[PDB]
């Protein structure tokens, strides 16, 4: 967020199939729709493999 | 074969995936 909120704005790049947050972004990348428009189910299951 | 192989276990594989979600989604349910 400090990379993307900055002038130039730097672009970033996320790996999967690693784990942890960069899998979290992995699910808040291919089910995202507009941009950060995230459903309910999305949210609640990305919520469970934060607390696991 | 091999060919008819990669493809029908890349069914099995987004399959499992789908069953993955349900399953967690019901252990939660319980």
């Amino acid at each position: 967020l400090e990379y993307l909120r900055d002038t130039p704005p730097v672009p970033v790049v996320v790996c999967d199939g690693s784990g942890r947050a960069s899998d979290i972004l992995a699910f808040g990348h291919k089910y995202s729709e507009e941009g950060g428009l995230i459903n309910e189910s999305l949210r609640d299951q990305l919520l469970v493999t934060i607390q696991k | 074969r091999v060919e008819n192989m990669s493809m029908r276990l890349e069914e099995v594989n987004e399959r499992e995936h789908s069953m993955k979600a349900s399953l967690q989604t019901v252990d939660i349910r319980l």
